[PDB]
């Protein structure tokens, strides 16, 4: 489950970064 | 098609990084 | 559902990088 | 198999980026000193 | 072992993002 958990964390972090960037915009 | 989607996504990401 | 969620996240990352 | 190669390339790129940023931060602390 | 090394690299990327 290592790869699944790692990819989920990466996707969550990137999505949150994009969500913050939308507010910045 | 899930494996094809994964391969296409990873190849695109690697190409962009290169 | 962990693997499916990871695959969907990778696809989302690819699409986001394309839009970027 | 191509997915593994792409993942390896991504990992190498990220590691190089991290090393570069670490060297930059070291130079920053030298400058502050 | 290259696939295992890639999985460990993805784990390293997740750890890097968490530390960041």
């Amino acid at each position: 489950r290592c790869c699944v958990d790692a990819v989920n964390f990466v996707a969550e972090s990137t999505r949150d970064q994009e969500a913050t960037g939308e507010e910045v915009s | 098609p899930e494996l094809r989607e994964v391969v296409s996504s990873i190849s695109y990401i690697a190409r962009q990084l290169q | 559902p962990e693997v499916k969620s990871a695959i969907e996240g990778i696809k989302y990352i690819a699409e986001t990088m394309k839009s970027d | 198999k191509p997915a593994v190669d792409g993942a390896n390339f991504i990992v190498n790129h990220m590691r190089d980026q991290n090393n570069y940023n670490e060297e930059k931060d070291s130079w920053n602390r030298v400058a502050r000193t």
